[PDB]
RNA sequence: AGCGCCGCAAUUCAUGCUGCUUGCAGCCUCUGAAUUUUGUUAAAUGAGGGUUAGUUUGACUGUAUAAAUACAGUCUUGCUUUCUGACCCUGGUAGCUGCUCACCCUGAUGCUGCUGUCAAUAGACAGGAUAGGUGCGCUCCCAGCAAUAAGGGCGCGGAUGUACUGCUGUAGUGGCUACUGAAUCACCCCCGAUCAAGGGGGAACCCUCCAAAAGGUGGGUUGAAAGGAGAAGUCAUUUAAUAAGG
DNA sequence: GTGAAGGTTCTCTTCAGTATTAATAAGGCCACTG
DNA sequence: GTGGCCTTATTAAATGACTTCTCAACCTTCAC
């Protein structure tokens, strides 16, 4: 689970502006935090198929959002994935 | 069916178990995986599928350069040989499956072409129905194997009248019929064949044998990829998911010892039977078995000692032990795998080799087969093969002095027919065939006797355990179980009851039905009905008769047939195959199954 | 009988880019047919209700388009033009609308569902994926009887000025 | 209500019984078949989870016999399963982590359903398979909930180029890991073993036997079955995720 | 020098497949007429 | 009794089943 402080820090860091809470860039940043933590869990917990179910959802959610961003603008898309460290 | 398996736990100190586990998991199973990969890429692979046969030596040839590859080099000679046998039998299995499926697809595709309605047969013959009926009466009078003979007659007879007459004659089960064709029952029967062709076509898209990766390196690298990389499209992400859901293989492939003397038996000073394997004699394993099997493991030592005392003038061709499989059974709980899992030896024996009379049966079977071989076989190593065969043929004459038990004698005119059904798994009729009289019926309830309550237990547990799995799946709970072992128990109880009744009436044989593939018949029948009832509504079609289709997929007619065949062979009762009639009750089906198998003796 | 009458049905002319879902909906309304009714009339059964949602596993086959081309007098080649051409990826769920096209021709265009389409080149407008006044998503094109948003009743022709 | 199962009762009957004439004719006690009712103080079924290298289901040889098997002697090992008993539980402490929820309507193979102290709110404590409904049981039905089947309705905020997102708490409910609680058994107790390991001591009932009012040698017994296994492919069902399908 | 590990061959699979006798069905809600 | 509705695909897993294949043996060599 994700703390409100880490959540709000993600919001502030990826916001387009101070009241943006839901742009696709903020959404993929939130999902990237979740995917990173859950990958570390599943590397240690291969039999946690319940948690693995969540990963496949989260990876798909981010895949759809990044594909949406990429055809709004490749400049914003490339900058965003570079910040998040996604190849 | 005189080959059976007996098993024992193998016990040894930890360093022996660890050394064997590492040989199996780190070298032998990776070698098997590599052989499966290379064999599936071989340029002759596509012609092996057409022959349905693997070359006798191609796995051995592929393994030779791998025996000194740093990935695989550390193994005894018999472990390489075991890996070869594993891989060779896998493809012998898979190529045989694909070959038969292809023949089924070709056979039914021809039938779909020659299945024409009388409205179509009128046009395609150009003759009135009475005219083709007469021509079918002539062609039947010549073809008098009848089915195959008509299928032979069809192909090269390009004369559309005779060709249509054969089509009409085959539509009716190789016979004349006066009655009119019900056009909707024909259209349904045509549709069944299309579904069967489609389902055969889909089954022929089987995967190549997948192997056992025990490291699961592909899973972890895919996890790192899918979490840090953008998927190029949906199909890459789907392939990632398909890998991430794939479950890890825990256990290596077992070892196979096709030379019975590669298991060397001994008794330790604490009096326990012990075994070691060729190439691993430093690892002594202690035999821990039930007394109900101990007499076999004692026999393995006595057979070994007999041939040593005779300075190898006996043949191991008559050793009661045939081969061994060395298996790790999955342990519950946690530990290092050589501690967690339990090492188990499975020995094939031929039950006839227990007695002296049965050994004489095997000796003649061996002698005839080897005398045939030596005559037909006639290089230096091929001449050495002849000399080994001639040594076997000489040495099988030396007796092991085994227990004498006179062979079963059954009356040729007394048969037991066993009717198999979805509702009543077995029903038997003892028939005196020259008298044409039933000596005894038994129902399923009389066969099970006091065990009959197990049959309602099975139905009740199959319902209950399916529903508990359904509930557990939604929670991702691992606690998913089923009644397969109870079902196996019931089929073995029935098999013993049937054979005991056969012995009691001195039946010469047990008659079993040629059911064919009941599941593909039922599945294509129900689909053809459902497509009429739910046109354009696939989920309605799949809901239709769902529980009947499930019941037919659970019907264990093969396991019951196999259990009967094994028990009859262990008492020397002949098994015969007959055709079960569709008419009548299970009792009448069993009687007419028995009597038809008697009349089919030619 | 009426003498010298040929057995007949109410027809509709398909518009130049009209989607199959929109077209079948008009034909059904012109004949007060339920979605199940047209499928029974063509004999393909429940498939029509599936096509009207753009659920195209499998795609409309040659057999079924030729079957529908028996009750609808539009030929199967023209019915295939109501669908994505081969290999053009389409999305069924987000139903989309240009509005400025709807003021010129009251049909849903199948190209508004293509994964490659986002602007109307004719109008130079970003096509809508929900009602711009009240954010309600558009219903399946078979159900566009009123030509307006089902929630706030704004006509699709007025949503033209709420684009791009 | 429906469906499955269970027995009950009834009819007909042969795989049952009776007879001389051994292929037929009666009958329905026994042992079974055909599915026909019916739920009764009946007789049968009965599904919360777990607990033994448990016992019996063996091998060989001699003797007997019509097989079936039976008796006597010698040997015996612990594998993989199916039942019947008996016993124990309703778990604990830290971590990691999924899913769910703005709100409303409908209600799914959804969730929950025991006893009795206490107790207005809240659940706790002590019992415990008697666990909602019927003879028993269900995904059916009843009652409460339902966000965690599907759908539908409809807020403000972000976003609005097809992606969607927030309203979400010491929250509800799953999974995984580590450590840990009870039975860890086959007549009972105690001390040990668990890749090997057994030892000690008792209670009932029956044999065997001093010549005997009385207890006591030498032993026996204290629930049964089944077995052909590995490897590879496939089908079916269900669950989860993804996609809108070349 | 008896025991352990390791070598060696075993052929061809143009053959097998394709037909019946088929069972009452196996669909369930809603609303709406007749 | 008529009529409307009910989406369909792939891949992985568990369970229950089915099918196929396999089930040598004598000899040589080097090690006390
Ligand atoms: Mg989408
Ligand atoms: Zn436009
Ligand atoms: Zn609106």
């Amino acid at each position: 689970a994700l703390t409100q402080e880490r959540k709000q820090e993600i919001i502030v860091n990826y916001q387009v502006h101070e009241t943006d809470t839901g742009s696709a860039d903020v959404q993929v940043a939130m999902l990237t935090e979740r995917i990173n933590r859950l990958s570390l869990h599943l590397q240690a917990n291969k039999k946690d198929h319940s948690s693995r179910r969540g990963l496949l959802k989260l990876i798909g959610q981010r895949k759809r959002l990044l594909a949406y961003i990429q055809k709004d603008s490749r400049e914003k898309y490339q900058a965003l994935i570079g910040r998040l460290g996604i190849r | 069916s005189s080959q059976i398996t007996i098993q024992a736990r193998l016990i040894s100190f930890e360093s022996n178990r660890q050394q064997l586990w590492k040989l199996m998991a780190d070298l032998n199973t990776p070698l098997i995986n590599e052989l499966l990969c290379q064999l599936g890429q071989h340029p002759d692979f596509e012609k092996w599928q057409q022959k349905g046969k693997l070359p006798s030596t191609v796995v051995s040839q592929l393994c030779q350069p791998l025996k000194t590859d740093p990935r695989f080099a550390g193994q005894p000679s018999r472990l390489y040989m075991s890996a070869i046998h594993i891989v060779d039998y896998i493809y012998k299995s898979w190529l045989a499956i694909q070959k038969r499926l292809q023949q089924q697809l070709d056979g039914k595709t021809r039938w779909l072409e020659m299945l024409n309605s009388d409205a179509e047969l009128v046009e395609l013959s150009g003759d009135t129905l009475e005219a083709i009926r007469v021509k079918a009466a002539e062609i039947l009078a010549i073809a008098m194997s009848l089915s195959k003979t008509l299928f032979d007659a069809y192909q090269e007879t390009e004369d559309i009248k005779s060709r249509s007459a054969i089509s009409y004659l085959l539509k009716n089960g190789c016979k004349l019929t006066d009655k009119e064709e019900d056009s909707e029952k024909f259209a349904k029967r045509r549709r069944q064949v299309e579904i069967q062709i489609q389902r055969l076509t889909e089954k022929l898209i089987s995967r190549m044998p997948k192997g056992r990766d025990l490291t699961n390196a592909k899973w972890l690298e895919t996890l790192l990829t899918a979490t840090t990389t953008v998927a190029e499209d949906n199909a890459q992400a789907k392939r990632w998911q398909d890998i991430l859901l794939t479950r890890s293989s825990s256990l290596p492939f077992p070892l196979v010892f096709e030379t019975n003397e590669d298991m060397v038996w001994s008794k330790n000073q604490k009096g326990r039977l012990c075994v070691h394997f060729n190439g691993l004699s430093d690892l002594i394993f202690e035999v821990y078995c039930g007394n109900r099997q101990l007499h076999w493991f004692q026999r393995f030592l006595e057979d070994q000692q007999t041939k040593r005392k005779s300075k190898n003038q006996h043949s191991s061709g008559l050793f009661t032990l045939r081969n061994g499989h060395l298996v790790w059974l999955e342990g519950e709980g946690k530990g290092e795998p050589w501690n967690l899992h339990h090492l188990t030896l499975y020995c094939c024996v031929d039950n006839r080799l227990w007695t002296e009379e049965g050994t004489e049966i095997v000796r003649q079977e061996k002698a005839d087969e080897i005398t045939k071989f030596i005559t037909n076989m006639k290089s230096d190593t091929q001449q050495a093969l002849i000399q080994r065969k001639q040594s076997t043929l000489t040495r099988i004459n030396n007796s092991f002095e085994r227990p004498s038990q006179p062979l079963y004698q059954g009356q040729s005119h007394i048969l037991v027919g066993v009717s198999l059904g979805l509702e009543k798994p077995a029903t038997v009729a003892v028939v005196d065939a020259i008298a044409n009289k039933v000596l005894a019926y038994r129902s399923i309830k009389q066969l099970l006797g006091d065990n009959y309550e197990l049959l309602n237990r099975q139905r009740r547990q199959q319902q209950y355990l399916s529903h508990e799995r359904h509930k557990a799946q939604k929670n991702f709970s691992p606690n998913q179980f089923g009644a397969s072992e109870l079902g196996q128990h019931i089929d073995r109880l029935l098999a013993k009851a049937i054979v005991a009744l056969a012995r009691t009436y001195k039946a010469g044989s047990i008659v079993l039905p040629k059911l064919g593939d009941m599941r593909e018949v039922v599945q294509s029948e129900i689909q053809a009905i459902a497509e009429q009832k739910f046109p354009g509504y696939i989920e309605g079609q799949q809901k239709y008769a769902k529980q009947y289709r499930v019941n037919v997929h659970r019907w264990s007619y093969g396991r019951l047939i196999q259990s009967i065949q094994s028990k009859a062979a262990q008492t020397g009762i002949v098994i015969e195959e007959g055709k079960q009639p569709i008419r009548g009750s299970p009792h009448d089906k069993a009687k007419e199954l028995a009597l038809s198998a008697y009349n089919l003796r030619l | 009988e009426a003498p010298d009458v040929k057995p007949w049905l109410f027809l509709i002319k398909p518009y130049e880019g009209e989607s199959l879902s929109h077209f079948l909906g008009r034909f059904r309304r012109a004949n007060h047919l339920s979605a199940s009714g047209l499928g029974t009339l063509a004999g393909i059964g429940a498939i029509v209700a599936r096509w009207e949602r753009f659920h195209f596993n499998p795609r409309p086959s040659q057999q079924e388009l030729e079957a529908i081309a028996s009750v609808v007098e539009v030929d199967a080649q023209r019915l295939a033009q109501m669908l994505p051409p081969a290999g053009v990826g389409m999305q069924h769920e987000p139903i989309r609308l240009c509005g400025a096209c709807y003021a010129e021709s009251p049909c849903h265009r199948i190209e508004w569902q293509y994964k490659s389409v986002w602007k109307c080149d004719r109008h130079q407008l970003k096509i809508l994926a929900k009602c711009p006044n009240c954010q309600a998503p558009f219903k399946m094109p078979a159900l566009w009887e009123d030509g307006c948003c089902h929630r706030c009743r704004m006509p699709f022709a007025e949503m033209a000025k709420l684009q791009k």
